[PDB]
């Protein structure tokens, strides 16, 4: 839906989206999965094992969360509410680093380099180098076209 | 007017709104428009464009053909802030130039 | 390149010229293709035992 | 439904056989589609004639050069690549090409026969050396579809006996095509697509007709399920 | 239509009394005018002068001679 | 730990360091300030007693 | 910016690829090798030029 | 980077990466951008023209530590603080340049 | 929601006091689009006072940037909540996290250089389905003074007018809510007095609807009748609120008044058949 | 020579929503054509139905805060956007809907007719938190190609707009995610002779035959101008 310019991050030294872009693409791979079985009228068992891999992946975290104490139907719920994307926190100095982005490509289907293959729209045809797609979240500034022009 | 990439333009030609067009062209659509006789005063060619009619866009679009309209950023700095183009009556609210 | 041009033919094949130059290049960099990522920035294995 | 039909069309042609033709402002997002289909289709998709097979009188090798020619085998092959010929009824023609002297080998002398019906038979094929150029080799022209490089004519087989040199050769009579699109308005609207083609061939057939002929190919091919 | 002068350059080169001359003629073409020399194309007179440099018979120095034919 | 509105939605982070005090009320620098001003402190050496 | 690279992409060579090695009658042949996909952008083909 | 092979052995031959047609195509960027990005960041001056002693060892993809990045920061406000204040200097030259001439 | 965040997003949503947060633990009786009310915890609310928490949302109003601040309320029936739990969202925030922006799918390479240095590509879907249109409000102001030449009325007649222009608007020259308004009409018909008409029109180029009206004046003065009809429609949604605040804190009283008389002796008839009183 | 014209087989269907279409072989080199060409004439004209005017009672203006539901208006008309709607008989239709009690106003409670259906019967509008809280609208339906806003639905200007009316902007895309694949058909002896494959996925409005039929058909009457001199 949105097309960018790469030629952009080389000099502007900006190269951190790239990895936000990264874990966006990753990110709606686990939503995408979850959306997958639970339009599939799956059994609440089968969510529990799931999701509680898509929790404790990674290198020692803080974060320690048990899914199998809640409910059922919190669990549900919780299913009903990540079927658009798992929500990532990244501290500001205390991030994850690019083992933590290959492992959670791994719980996906998705390419661990983060490009993949596409088609122009018009011709039809493939590009011959891989193209790096992902999820950016992006703002609306104040600046109205209409109160400039 | 803020600006856009217009990359299917020539070096001498540079878009505009049709909106800005018609504002900025409007005195010369009245003698346009007297001269074909469609109109009849000055308060019935207003009247005329402020609907936004069919012969309107295309008389116009005649005006505009070779009618220079000169662009220049805030801060001209050296000989080239002012430049000349040749309209192209696009549609938007912003100023398509051309890349190089 | 340019600079050639216009001490050869005058202006106008000059300035066409530039203009398909323009229009080559964009065509042939949207059908070719260059994106950026991690794998892209190769990091020198020798630099930490420098 | 309640579509745009194109109208308006061009005809004006600077140029033998080099013609473009413009369109009526289609709706957003046609002039693509149709220039692509078209352009794919002539490209490599009609019935056309060429030549496929070259065996000269003296040449072995394909780098074996011989004396009496200023030119390269490489060269000779080049110069009869454009031969641009068009045969009727059988689809497979065997022809002889023999001339001896001096001075240029044009394509008059081909020995021309009632299946060759070629056009401009001024193309340059050699150049000729005093008395020792008595040059003679046999050309084959088959009728094809659209392209075929020579590695596909499984080309490394040695299934040619001595000389029978393949050439990479199209059928398609159309050499280059490149079609743009630019917006244009109605009497409220401003973005429609309108299409320009650039269109020249090696006069076989007109410029004018031949993406006629392409467009009915497609229309065949949507002549199995077309609602109507 | 026409938007580049290099046949102007090349030949008569001057970017001054050029356009005054020009701008002499196209007044009066425009008021008191008169059919031009040349086949018009929904143009206006503000274009018309300098296709006239390409043929040959209309230039900058011969406006300044025509001057006295006026 | 996971009150019910964060059980709505759990969002996974990796943390390696484990904080040890908690983020302070963003607007202490304001209320706190003002709440010298205008309180009836006794004795007070600041505000408008 | 943008159009420089796309003209870099134009003018490069590969050692292996596609449809190379072979030669062609004029520019015009080498626009319907690539558009057609047979041949890749960039070969080392041997042309004939005026 | 690239080694590719050509009947049987492999050959080398200029590299296709993305950065690399960045940097030597001239579109954008330059060496120094291109050695920021993987290579050494390079060893900072403080304001004052003093250059400190521990050059950052770590590049933009890696990561980079709290001192490195505060270190990092006074060295790009300096610069562009000049550059904000350097529309009005120079500019006044040009006036003091139309007058005369 | 931010897809890739830093876990401030929920410190600094309810830190800021533009969403609303449970004051008190308990759980909740009755949601609705304007108010919410929380039946308290018992345990929680200290002996004396037996009511139950009532938060009155915010709804379309004017800010300082024009934007438009509006609170959803984010929770459902029966369902409990904590002291210091988060029960609407404000503008730019959702289930008490930070959302400022959306997220898109993104692709990074050069295409036909419509994004050719800084520049961005849109796909028409996100237009489609407007994933970034925004509502903005706006405040026209127009006042009535006394110059020497009598004080400028604000009656309906005007001189030099048409029929379509006055249809928009009532018979006492103030338009109606909900009228969508265009460049350049006009809101409320304002002459000097010969009369010139000091009207209040819609700036060019903008046109929306009207969300709101508002007078304001001295004492002792004339109300026209949209005056009057707004000071009491004013009245009455005062008397309403003040009805639906007792009436909800009586529902409580009775409540807690036949949880201490289930005890020491109560009648089964008069509690089943006979009124509360 | 001959062209081998193909037909179309296994036009089954797996979930009801999305369909999988195959054609019969195509010469060599016209797999992408057709495929991109059919996609295109998809994801670009389809007859599709949607709503664009709504009139409920008790309402001054979308931005109000209508009593009894628990969510604003603006959610109200984003959910009526979402709806999917077929209707056969006729193009313009008016729905009516009337509900009570506590409980979500599911899209099965619309007064459905003869000439209309609806597809998802189980999706939401609004919540009703209150035993009386009646709730009570009138919808606008009709057909219509490509994405067309309520900012040039006001061309109209007649000022035939009381102040119950709300006009939601219109999206008449019965086609979601379209997609193709080129498959080496097997065939007598030939080899050119390959199978396409397109996977499409709908709101459950259209069928998919008609779809690829109704798109044949509008690219066969484009290219019958092209066709001539």
């Amino acid at each position: 839906d949105i097309v960018l310019n790469p030629l952009g991050v080389p000099s502007r030294m900006n190269i951190g989206q790239i990895l936000e872009t990264h874990l966006g693409m990753a990110a709606k791979g686990i939503g995408d999965k979850i959306n997958a079985m639970l339009k599939q009228q799956q059994e609440v068992a089968k969510l529990r094992e799931f999701i509680q891999r898509a929790y404790d992946l990674g290198a020692d975290v803080r974060q320690k969360v048990d899914l199998s104490t809640f409910s059922d139907e919190e669990v549900m719920r919780l299913a009903e509410n990540l079927r658009k994307g798992m929500p990532i926190a990244t501290p500001v100095f205390d991030g994850a680093k690019e083992a933590e982005i290959k492992e959670l490509l791994k719980l996906g289907d998705l390419p661990t380099s983060g490009q993949i293959r596409l088609y122009d729209g018009r011709t039809g045809e493939q590009f011959e180098r891989p193209v790096t797609v992902g999820y950016m979240y992006m703002l609306k500034l104040n600046h109205l076209v209409d109160d400039k022009m | 007017s803020v600006i856009t990439v217009g990359p299917y333009l020539r070096l001498h030609q540079c878009g505009l709104p049709k909106k800005m067009a018609l504002e900025l062209f409007k005195p010369f659509i009245y003698g346009k428009l007297e001269l074909r006789g469609l109109a009849t005063t000055i308060k019935a060619a207003k009247k005329m464009v402020e609907r936004e009619e069919a012969v309107v866009w295309d008389i116009l679009d005649e005006v505009i053909r070779e009618h220079p309209v000169l662009l220049n950023r805030a801060p001209t700095l050296h000989r080239l802030g002012i430049q000349a183009f040749e309209p192209v009556l696009i549609e938007g609210k912003a100023i398509q130039l051309h890349p190089l | 390149m340019l600079n050639t041009c216009y001490r050869i033919l005058g202006l106008k094949p000059t300035v066409i010229f530039a203009d398909q130059i323009m229009y080559t290049g964009f065509a042939y960099a949207a059908r070719s293709g260059a994106s950026v990522g991690i794998d892209d920035m190769v990091i020198p294995e020798k630099k930490h035992e420098i | 439904t309640e579509f745009l039909k194109p109208r308006l069309v061009d005809i004006e042609q600077v140029s033998s056989t080099h013609a473009k033709v413009t369109l009526e402002p289609l709706e957003r997002g046609f002039g693509h589609t149709l220039g692509n289909a078209l352009r794919r289709i002539l490209l490599s998709s009609m019935p056309g004639c060429a030549v496929t097979e070259v065996e000269i009188d003296g040449v072995l090798h394909e780098y074996s050069t011989k004396e009496g020619v200023q030119e390269d085998i490489l060269e000779i092959l080049l110069n009869l690549k454009g031969l641009a010929v068009r045969v009727q009824g059988k689809d497979e023609v065997i022809l002889t090409l023999n001339k001896s002297g001096i001075g240029p080998v044009t394509a008059a002398d081909i020995t021309h026969d009632g299946d060759v019906e070629i056009v401009k038979p001024q193309h340059v094929i050699c150049h000729l050396t005093d008395e020792n150029a008595s040059i003679s080799m046999r050309i084959k022209v088959q009728r094809g579809r659209g392209y075929v490089p020579a590695s596909t004519r499984h080309s490394e087989e040695d299934e040619r006996p001595i000389g029978r040199l393949l050439v990479d050769a199209c059928y398609s009579p159309v050499e280059r095509i490149a079609y743009n699109v630019e917006a244009a308005r109605v009497e409220q609207r401003t973005d429609l697509d309108k299409l320009v083609i650039e269109m020249e061939t090696n006069g076989t057939i007109d410029p004018e007709e031949a993406i006629r002929r392409a467009a009915t190919i497609l229309a065949e091919q949507l002549e199995a399920f077309v609602d109507l | 239509a026409r938007v580049t002068v290099q046949d102007a350059v090349e030949k008569i080169g001057n970017r001054f009394d050029l356009v005054l001359v020009a701008a002499r003629r196209a007044r009066q073409m425009q008021v008191g005018g008169k059919d031009p020399l040349v086949p018009e194309e929904n143009d206006k007179t503000t274009v018309i002068a300098l296709r006239e440099i390409e043929e040959g018979l209309i230039n900058n120095q011969i406006l300044d001679v025509r001057e006295r034919q006026e | 730990v996971y009150s019910y509105t964060e059980k709505k939605r759990i969002r996974k982070d990796f943390g390696k360091r484990p904080q040890v005090l908690d983020v302070p009320y963003l607007l202490s620098i304001q209320l706190d300030s003002f709440q010298k001003f205008i309180e009836q402190d006794p004795e007070g050496q600041y505000g408008l007693e | 910016q943008d159009v420089v690279l796309g003209l870099y992409y134009m003018t490069r060579d590969c050692v292996n690829a596609k449809g190379e090695g072979m030669v062609l009658t004029g520019p015009k042949e080498a626009e319907r090798l690539y558009r057609s996909g047979l041949a890749s952008l960039h070969a080392r083909v041997k042309v004939r030029i005026t | 980077e690239t080694v590719i092979n050509r009947d049987g052995q492999e050959e080398k031959q200029v590299s296709f990466n993305s950065i690399y047609m960045m940097a030597d195509s001239g579109a954008r960027g330059s060496a120094a951008q291109i050695r920021q990005l993987a290579g050494m960041r390079g060893l900072m001056a403080k304001p004052d023209g003093s250059i400190i002693e521990t050059p950052i060892t770590a590049n933009f993809r890696e990561g980079l530590n709290v001192l490195q990045y505060f270190i990092s920061t006074h060295g790009a406000r300096k610069g562009l603080a000049d550059t904000a204040l350097k529309t009005a200097n120079s500019g006044y030259l040009t006036r003091r340049l139309v007058d005369v001439a | 929601k931010p897809l890739v965040g830093t876990g401030m997003e929920r410190a600094v949503a309810v830190d800021s006091g533009v969403t609303a947060v449970a004051k008190r633990g308990g759980v909740v009786q009755y949601v609705d689009a304007s108010r919410i009310v929380i039946k308290v915890n018992e345990d929680e609310m200290y002996p004396g006072e037996a009511g139950i928490d009532i938060y009155n949302l915010t709804k379309y109003t004017r800010s300082n940037q024009n934007t438009c601040i509006n609170q959803m309320p984010c929770v459902s029936l029966g369902e409990p909540v904590e002291r210091g739990d988060v029960l609407a969202d404000g503008p730019s925030t959702d289930l008490g996290e930070l959302a400022l922006g959306q997220n898109m799918r993104v692709a990074f390479m050069p295409w036909n250089g419509y994004n050719f240095e800084d520049s961005i590509l849109v796909s028409e879907r996100v237009v489609q389905e407007d994933r970034f249109t925004t509502i903005h409000i706006q405040e026209l102001a127009c006042v009535s003074r006394d110059t020497k030449l009598g004080p400028e009325e604000i009656t309906a007649d005007i001189p030099n007018v048409g029929e379509a222009a006055l249809s928009k608007l009532d018979e006492s020259g103030i338009v109606y809510i909900g009228a969508e308004v265009t460049g350049g009409d006009i809101l409320v018909g304002k002459v000097t007095p010969d009369v010139k008409d000091s009207s209040l029109r819609v700036p060019n180029g903008v046109s929306g609807t009207v969300i709101d009206v508002q007078v304001f004046t001295r004492d002792g003065v004339e109300k026209d009748k949209r005056a009057l009809e707004i000071e009491e429609m004013q009245l009455k949604q005062a008397k309403k609120d003040l009805s639906e605040e007792l009436q909800i804190l009586e529902a409580g009283l009775f409540s807690r008044i036949r949880a201490v008389l289930v005890a020491g002796g109560v009648e089964a008839e008069k509690l089943d058949k006979l009124p509360r009183d």
